[PDB]
């Protein structure tokens, strides 16, 4: 006789092969694939002239809502109906459902395509002890540039067009993670600062090079509402602005690379 | 630590299974040259007159040979085994029938063993056969032999370091590794497998499910048996200068038929041949050998696959003197 | 059709090649020129797979196998049924993989994000080439490449390993395995931690960046920080093949003995021999 | 090009942060010190480290295991120092070579191996507790402890439970660099080729998949570092253009997408399953399957190829074959 044999032809391992697969597709389809839908759902579409259905599939694919209780108060519940009310300066290029949109204005300031931001909270991100998390070193006094690295305060910022566009006046530090995230510059010939996320900066010894945008375009970089604070949504606006330069700073940038 | 291209590769299995030999051309050539030292056959003599059984005094094995043939054999034997030493290695200078010296009597048994291999182990040695040279390679002590413990260097013509010396306990794990293609396998496949017929090489079950009755507790072979078998195969592989797929399709080691090459059946015979020689010819010689020949437990040096093959899948690349010296077998 | 937030990102531009011609979506899928060529090759390669498989006996999925030619055909074109199908399918596979990669670049451009993913993706395409293309060229025959079959490709891996007696002692392999094992643990750690912070239990508050750093400082004495564990993971993962590639390439063209013997360079240092 | 994703162009230094445990804040020992080079591709602060009981316990047992192993290894090169250093990889501490069933093996034949195996087990236990507690102490969920548990269980499977299930200590994994490796082949050979074990395949599928997933996740976050994609907790509670872009990249490429939280679930799961699949495969092996290739052959799975060299009959089955 054999250990594991169950019937004429049928044994333990063989049955477990079936359970293994079932456990896998269950977790993937019924759990993980529904957790994947806590943002962005339900899918938006054209609308019907007459429709009345709590459309079944849109119910079935969603998990039950979860609520995060936020560290510094409040809650957030996902999924949730999170429609984009903001107007978009875009026009359909051709008619069909799959056609790309074109900006009808200045995509950089219109914030469309790679220049878009998320409708994040207009709140200042906090450290664990309640303070503003991302602040200029003018404020973040107990913070410093590590010995060995370029201090950029003083250096010229040089835009894609080869032209000096301003002068670095400060670094903003993340006091939760001890990590610089933006440079602040006095914009040339303007009475404004601009933050520029450190990822858009090639830090040289003698200058800071920014290839995302021409010097012209620094003028319209998003402005913060205060000066020593930045909100989650502002961070998004500032970051998106330069990102949009990568496709939009000049006319040929959207076109075929080669 | 590397060997430059090209590599020589063969195919020993259905395309896409990555089965076959992988050879470094320079090593092959170097072994070819070593084996090329096989002395060519002595010129053929015409058989004039009486069998030496009548003629000579103390001839047991080659008694039916005419005198000219007989002295031809004695000459070949001398150049195969004791060329540096000459006829006197085994003979009393002044009495040739004298069995005074041990090489004589040992050599008498080796004539028997040799005709045994060529007559009875046809399924292994086939029509290539062996001669004294196959093992001895021109010295009385064959260069590759085994004692009942691992020893180093493998080639006993090389001088041991301290650590290699069998008395140096600290060098044991290495004496064992160099016998099993540098593995760490803690088993000696020679004493386990080839010295005698006590152990079973096959360890893999032949049913999909565990048979009730051999599959629990002390009923079971310990897993250490599968290591040993692996050690033996590491050894056989290194001995023939080849790899597993020379013999197995690794999909199912345990299977034969299409899953095994013809050389595996031949190797199966060789395991049996080696056991016969060790148990019935070589091991008993500890009776007839000087102490200096014997190992730490009074064992005669004995044979594994390397003793003949010395790193080639066919010994001496298949060179044969069989038709040249029929004295040595096959003996009808 | 569109995620709630999608429409605003769906702008023209970003193509490597083609421009406006294929710049559009079919469903969720971006097409683009490379979408078009990805699809062409897939269709080819899959069609050949079917035709080849039909000429075989088995239609059992586990048992179907499309194999390279005998070694004798060398680096030359083999008869269709005797390696030729395999040669064709290999070209289509490469065509599909590289198309998929260049398509990813175009999607990255349109979205204004870095090109790290199509890059990370070059590593497995690279390792495919080591096995199927480079190593066979070095050894001088397509017949050393692996067969296309769910199980038969394992019989190749098996035998390839045992050609060198014990493939475990291959120092390239040892490095490769270590990266496979670290990366699997790291992904557990990184995934576990982000979930533990965002999902504390009961009704407790979502925690913070400072908490993540504290946890690993406490447990192992070092926290690599939030951006850097993503860099680490991309590194550890990629090095599974980047180091492995060397062990694969060495076997045959640069080392013909068993792998345990390679360690002789250490064991046999005469100083301690 | 974003150089930040390669390394930190300008490092910030600031006052050491401590997040308070619900206990044990006073067992954190050591002075934080900073490394400029570390700082270039990671956080610069090394240390402090929490001690604690479970940790100290873990160290105690771990070190005892290691002592037993190393002493038996030293015995093996007969306490020669230089041969020890030379032969270290080859040196091992083995389970019973003899079949004692489940009998406590003699010290020389596996007794010491069991000892070490026992202390290592307690070592892992203690460490698990540390990993679980620090989470709870810091107000965190215990996902990590639960991923680790799976890993520890696998070790128990190959070290303990499988030997127990078939009833022989001879089957456990030796301690030693090459020796623990030689076991892999001994074990695969005895049980009919682990390639043909379905759970070995699931396991590999998930291990490969962890490489796929961590390469793609890591690359995805670097690719949106410009938008603060690294700040993953607040991208969860307040979705930003970072993870909108990440998600859309994946949607446009493969047709579906995760969220920034759910992708870490996919990852945790793939990691867990490597260890879960592996254990199931070990529990079935020897207990209910003896030869995985034949089991596959029994069930129609296995490929079969033409002969290339001629089919070779088992000589042992021939008429007249010796034994
Ligand atoms: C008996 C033989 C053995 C063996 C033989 C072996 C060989 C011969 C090789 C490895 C290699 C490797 N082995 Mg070893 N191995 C490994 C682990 C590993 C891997 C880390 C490594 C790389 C795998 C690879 O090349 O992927 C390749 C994967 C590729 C190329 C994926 C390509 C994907 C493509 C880009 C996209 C695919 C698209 C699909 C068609 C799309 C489908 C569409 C659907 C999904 C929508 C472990 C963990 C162990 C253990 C625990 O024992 C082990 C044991 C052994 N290996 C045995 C001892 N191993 C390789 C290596 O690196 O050696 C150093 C190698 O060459
Ligand atoms: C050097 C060693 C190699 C190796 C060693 C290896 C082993 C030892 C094992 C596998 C296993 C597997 N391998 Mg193989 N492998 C595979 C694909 C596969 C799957 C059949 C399976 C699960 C893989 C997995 O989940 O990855 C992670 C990726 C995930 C989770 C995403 C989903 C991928 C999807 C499952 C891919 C399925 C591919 C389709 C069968 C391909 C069909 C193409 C067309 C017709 C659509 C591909 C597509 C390639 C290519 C293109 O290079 C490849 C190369 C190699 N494998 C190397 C030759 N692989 C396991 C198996 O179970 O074999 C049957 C297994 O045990
Ligand atoms: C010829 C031999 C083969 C073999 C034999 C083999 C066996 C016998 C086993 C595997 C198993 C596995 N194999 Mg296979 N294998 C694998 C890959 C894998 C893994 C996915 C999986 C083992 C899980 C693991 O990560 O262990 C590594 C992870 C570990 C060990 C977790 C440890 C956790 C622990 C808490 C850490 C503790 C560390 C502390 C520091 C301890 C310190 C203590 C001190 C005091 C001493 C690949 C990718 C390949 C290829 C490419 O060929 C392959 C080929 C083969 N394997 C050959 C067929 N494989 C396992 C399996 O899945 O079987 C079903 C299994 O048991
Ligand atoms: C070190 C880093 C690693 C790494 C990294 C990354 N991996 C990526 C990315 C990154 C970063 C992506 O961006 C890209 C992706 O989109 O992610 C979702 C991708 C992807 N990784 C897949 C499979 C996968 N990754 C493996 C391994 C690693 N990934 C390692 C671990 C393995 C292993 C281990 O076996 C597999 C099988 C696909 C799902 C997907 C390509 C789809 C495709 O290319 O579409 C184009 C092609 C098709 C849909 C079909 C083509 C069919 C051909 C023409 C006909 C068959 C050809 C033939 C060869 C079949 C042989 C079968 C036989 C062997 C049985
Ligand atoms: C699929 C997912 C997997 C996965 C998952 C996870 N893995 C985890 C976790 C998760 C989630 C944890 O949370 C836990 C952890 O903490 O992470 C930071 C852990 C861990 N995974 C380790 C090793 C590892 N994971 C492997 C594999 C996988 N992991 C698989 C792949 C492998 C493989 C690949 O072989 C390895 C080797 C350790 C680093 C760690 C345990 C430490 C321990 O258990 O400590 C036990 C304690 C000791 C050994 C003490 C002895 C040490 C000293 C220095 C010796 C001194 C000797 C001296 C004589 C004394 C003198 C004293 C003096 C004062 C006089
Ligand atoms: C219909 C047609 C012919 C159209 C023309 C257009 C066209 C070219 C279509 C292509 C159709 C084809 C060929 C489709 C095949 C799609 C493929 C290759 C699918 C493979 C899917 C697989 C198997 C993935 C394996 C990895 C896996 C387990 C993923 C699940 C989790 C996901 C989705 C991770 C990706 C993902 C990662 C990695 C993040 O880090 C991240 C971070 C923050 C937000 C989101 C994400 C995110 O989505
Ligand atoms: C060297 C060329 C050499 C000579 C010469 C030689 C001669 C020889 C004769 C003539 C006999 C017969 C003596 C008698 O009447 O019994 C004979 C027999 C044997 N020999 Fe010899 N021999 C020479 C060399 C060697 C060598 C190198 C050895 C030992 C390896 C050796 C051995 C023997 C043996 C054994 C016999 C007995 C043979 C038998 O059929 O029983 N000889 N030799
Ligand atoms: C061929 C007919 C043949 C002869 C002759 C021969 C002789 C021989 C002698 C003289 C000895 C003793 C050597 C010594 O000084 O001790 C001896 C020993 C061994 N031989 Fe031999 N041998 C002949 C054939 C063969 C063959 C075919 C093999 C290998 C299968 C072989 C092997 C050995 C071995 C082993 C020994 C024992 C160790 C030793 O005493 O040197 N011989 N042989
Ligand atoms: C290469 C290092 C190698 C491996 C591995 C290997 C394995 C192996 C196993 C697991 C067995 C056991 C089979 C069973 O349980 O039924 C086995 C058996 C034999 N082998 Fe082997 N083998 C390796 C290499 C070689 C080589 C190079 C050859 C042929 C020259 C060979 C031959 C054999 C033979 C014969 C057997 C059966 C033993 C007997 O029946 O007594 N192997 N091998
Ligand atoms: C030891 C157990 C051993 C093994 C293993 C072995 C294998 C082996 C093979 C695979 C062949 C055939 C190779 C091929 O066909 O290409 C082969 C052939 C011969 N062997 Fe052998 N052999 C082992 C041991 C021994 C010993 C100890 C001797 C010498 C006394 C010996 C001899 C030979 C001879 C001669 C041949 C050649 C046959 C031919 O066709 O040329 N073997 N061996
Ligand atoms: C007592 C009875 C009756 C029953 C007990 C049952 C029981 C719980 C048994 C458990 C058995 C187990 C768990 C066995 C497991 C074995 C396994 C999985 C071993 C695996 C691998 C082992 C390896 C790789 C070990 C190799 C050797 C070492 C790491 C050498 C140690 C070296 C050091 C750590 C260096 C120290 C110095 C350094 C800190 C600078
Ligand atoms: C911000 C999260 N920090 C963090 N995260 C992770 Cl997953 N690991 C670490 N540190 C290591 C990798 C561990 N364990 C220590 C080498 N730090
Ligand atoms: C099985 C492993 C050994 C168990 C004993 C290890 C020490 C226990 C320490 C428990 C500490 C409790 N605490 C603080 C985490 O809740
Ligand atoms: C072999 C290991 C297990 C493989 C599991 C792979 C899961 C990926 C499946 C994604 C399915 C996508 N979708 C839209 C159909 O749900
Ligand atoms: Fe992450």
């Amino acid at each position: 006789m054999y250990h594991g044999a169950l019937a004429q032809h049928l044994d333990i391992a063989q049955l477990v092969w079936y359970a293994q697969w079932l456990v896998i597709w269950t977790v993937v389809l019924l759990y993980l694939r529904r957790e994947d839908r806590r943002e962005g759902y339900p899918l938006v579409e054209p609308l019907g002239l007459v429709k009345l259905a709590p459309e079944d599939g849109q119910v079935y694919e969603l998990p039950y809502p979860k609520t995060f209780v936020l560290p510094h108060g409040g809650t957030v519940t996902v999924p949730r109906r999170r429609p984009e009310t903001r107007e978009l300066k875009l026009a359909q290029t051709d008619g069909f459902e799959g056609a790309p949109l074109q900006p009808t204005g200045n995509p950089l300031v219109d914030a469309v395509g790679p220049a878009s931001y998320a409708e994040r909270a207009e709140v200042v991100d906090a450290t664990v002890d309640g303070k503003a998390k991302i602040v200029p070193l003018r404020v973040a006094t107990d913070f410093s540039i590590a010995e060995g690295d370029v201090d950029p305060r003083g250096l010229p910022v040089v835009a894609a067009d080869g032209v000096e566009a301003g002068t670095v006046t400060d670094l903003w530090v993340d006091r939760s993670e001890h990590y610089f995230r933006y440079l602040e510059l006095s914009v040339a010939g303007s009475a404004r600062t601009a933050l520029i996320p450190l990822g858009f900066c090639d830090v040289k010894k003698d200058k800071i090079v920014v290839t995302s945008i021409l010097s012209e375009q620094f003028a319209n970089v998003p402005r913060l509402q205060s000066r020593d604070q930045i909100t989650l949504r502002e961070e998004d606006k500032v970051s998106a602005y330069y990102a949009g330069g990568l496709l939009y700073a000049t006319p040929e940038r959207a076109e075929s690379l080669l | 630590c590397f060997e430059p291209p090209p590599a020589t590769t063969t195919q020993t299995g259905f395309r896409g299974l990555s089965m076959g030999e992988v050879l470094h051309p320079a090593t092959v050539k170097a072994k070819k040259e070593r084996d090329a030292q096989y002395p060519p056959a002595l010129a053929a003599v015409k058989a004039e007159g009486p069998p030496v059984s009548q003629v000579y005094k103390n001839v047991k094995v080659l008694g039916n040979l005419t005198e000219a043939e007989f002295l031809r054999t004695m000459t070949a034997i001398t150049e195969w085994v004791s060329p540096q030493e000459g006829c006197t290695y085994c003979h009393d200078e002044n009495n040739l029938a004298s069995e005074a010296k041990y090489p004589y009597v040992v050599a008498r048994r080796m004539l028997e063993m040799t005709r045994a291999i060529n007559t009875n182990w046809t399924q292994h040695v086939a029509q290539t056969g062996v001669t004294c040279y196959t093992c001895h390679r021109g010295t009385p002590l064959p260069p590759y032999v085994r004692y009942l413990e691992p020893t180093l260097p493998l080639n006993n013509r090389e001088t041991p370091t301290h650590v290699e010396r069998v008395e140096t306990r600290s060098g044991y794990v290495v004496r064992l590794a160099k016998y099993t293609a540098y593995s760490a396998l803690n088993y000696d496949p020679f004493t386990m497998f080839l010295a005698n017929d006590k152990r079973q090489v096959r360890v893999v079950p032949q049913t999909a499910l565990p048979l009730v009755g051999v599959s629990r507790g002390k009923e079971r072979r310990p897993l250490s048996d599968a290591y040993a078998t692996f050690a033996l195969m590491m050894s056989i592989s290194d001995s023939l200068g080849t790899n597993c797929t020379f013999c197995h399709n690794a999909q199912t080691f345990e299977s034969w038929g299409k899953k095994s090459t013809p050389q595996r059946a031949i190797a199966w015979w060789g395991i049996r041949m080696v056991r016969d020689l060790n148990m019935n010819y070589l091991a008993p010689l500890n009776a007839s050998l000087p102490a200096s020949r014997l190992g730490r437990q009074g064992e005669a040096p004995q044979a594994d696959c390397r003793t003949c093959h010395q790193g080639v899948t066919k010994p001496l690349f298949g060179a044969s003197r069989l038709k040249d010296y029929p004295e040595l077998g096959p003996i009808k | 059709a569109l995620l709630s937030f999608e429409r605003k990102y769906r702008v023209r531009g970003g193509t490597l090649i083609g421009g406006d011609l294929f710049d559009f979506w079919v469903g969720p899928y971006f097409v683009g020129f490379f979408g078009v060529s990805a699809i062409f090759f897939i269709f080819l390669g899959v069609s050949l797979i079917g035709y080849a498989a039909s000429q075989g006996p088995t239609w059992d999925p586990f048992a179907i196998s499309i194999n390279p030619p005998d070694l004798k055909y060398g680096l030359g074109a083999a008869p269709l049924l005797e390696g030729g199908f395999w040669q064709a399918i290999t070209v289509c596979a490469l065509g599909a993989f590289i198309s998929w990669m260049l398509r990813e670049v175009e999607i990255s451009r349109k979205l204004g994000i870095g090109w790290h993913v199509p890059l990370a993706f070059c590593v497995p395409i690279f390792m495919f080439c080591v096995l199927q293309v480079f190593r066979p060229l070095l050894l001088g025959s397509w017949g050393h490449a692996f067969p296309y079959g769910i199980l038969s490709h394992l019989d190749w891996v098996n035998n390839f390993g045992y050609q060198y007696l014990n493939w475990h002692y291959n120092p390239g392999h040892m490095s490769s395995v270590s990266f496979l094992f670290v990366n699997a643990m790291a992904l557990g750690l990184h995934g576990g931690l982000i979930l533990s912070v965002a999902n504390p239990g009961d009704g407790d508050k979502v925690k913070t960046a400072e908490h993540e750093n504290q946890y690993f400082r406490d447990v192992v004495g070092y926290s690599i920080g939030a951006l850097s564990i993503h860099r680490l993971g991309l590194f550890l993962a990629s090095n599974i093949f980047l180091t492995g590639a060397f062990g694969t390439i060495a076997s045959g063209p640069f080392w013909t003995r068993g792998w345990p013997e390679w360690w002789g360079w250490w064991l046999d240092i005469p100083f301690w021999s | 090009a974003d150089y930040q994703t390669i390394y930190t162009q300008i490092q910030a230094r600031g006052p050491h942060i401590t997040v308070s445990g619900e206990w044990g804040d006073n067992d954190r020992v050591g002075k934080p010190f900073y490394s400029y080079w570390l700082g270039k591709i990671g956080d610069a602060q090394i240390g402090p480290i929490y001690l604690g009981a479970s940790g100290i316990a873990a160290f105690a047992f771990g070190s005892t295991a290691i002592l037993i192993i190393l002493f038996n290894m030293a015995a093996e090169v007969h306490f020669d120092p230089l041969q020890f250093f030379r032969q270290f990889f080859w040196l091992g501490l083995y389970p019973p070579k003899a079949q004692y069933g489940m009998g406590i093996p003699p010290l020389h034949d596996g007794g010491w191996w069991l000892m070490a195996g026992l202390f290592m087990t307690l070592s892992l236990g203690s460490w698990w507790i540390r990993v679980y507690s620090r989470a709870r102490a810091l107000g965190l969920g215990t996902h990590i402890a639960w991923n680790f548990a799976a890993a520890i269980f696998f070790v128990l499977c190959i070290g303990c439970i499988h030997p127990t299930l078939v009833g022989s200590w001879s089957e456990g994994v030796p301690f030693g660099i090459w020796p623990h490796i030689d076991w892999l082949t001994a074990f695969s050979i005895r049980y009919g080729n682990f390639y043909y074990c379905p759970w070995h395949g699931f396991s590999i599928g998930f291990a490969y998949g962890c490489g796929l997933l961590f390469a793609a996740h890591g690359a995805t976050i670097l690719a949106v570092a410009r938008f603060g994609g690294d700040r993953e907790i607040e991208q969860i509670t307040d979705r930003g253009t970072a993870v909108e872009r990440a998600a859309l990249f994946w949607r446009w490429t493969i047709g579906f997408n995760a969220t920034i939280e759910s992708v870490h679930r996919w990852g945790w799961f793939f990691s867990l399953m490597v260890m879960v699949s592996a254990s199931v495969g070990i529990l079935l092996t020897g207990t209910f399957v003896d030869n995985w290739y034949l089991w596959c052959v029994k069930h129609g799975a296995a490929p079969d190829y033409p002969a290339y060299l001629p089919a070779t009959p088992d000589p042992a089955s021939l008429p007249g074959a010796p034994k």
